C-alpha cells in the first residue's frame, strides 16, 4: 500500500500544477453548460428528432 | 504495594502486547523514508484537493 500510493502520489506531484488548474477549468466548463443545460439538452433532442 | 499488585495483575498479559506492539511498530519502522516521503507528496495533493 505504501509503496503504491507513494507512486501514485508522485506521479500526480510532478503534474501538480495542471491536476489543480483542471478543477476550476472543469468546474467552469461544467458550470457554464449547467447554465444552459435545458436549452442544450433541447437542441440534442432536436438535432436527433 | 499498589505498584506490587499492579505489576503481579497486569504481568501474564505483558508478553503478548509487547510482541504485538514490536511488530507493528517494525512494519513503519523500517519503511521510515517511504513513509515520509508519502505523508510529503499526500500533503502536496490534499492541500490542492482542499483549495479547490
Amino acid at each position: 500500500v505504501i509503496k503504491n500510493l507513494n507512486t501514485v502520489l508522485d506521479t500526480t506531484v510532478r503534474h501538480q500544477k495542471q491536476f489543480d488548474e483542471t478543477l476550476v477549468n472543469f468546474e467552469t466548463l461544467i458550470t457554464g453548460l449547467k447554465n444552459r443545460a435545458d436549452p442544450i439538452a433541447t437542441s440534442v433532442a432536436d438535432i436527433s428528432d | 504495594n499498589v505498584l506490587s499488585e499492579t505489576v503481579d495483575q497486569t504481568s501474564p498479559h505483558l508478553s503478548a502486547a509487547l510482541d504485538g506492539v514490536a511488530r507493528f511498530s517494525e512494519t513503519i519502522g523500517k519503511r521510515d523514508e517511504d513513509v515520509k516521503k508519502l505523508l510529503a507528496s499526500a500533503n502536496k495533493v490534499a492541500t490542492v484537493l482542499g483549495d479547490r
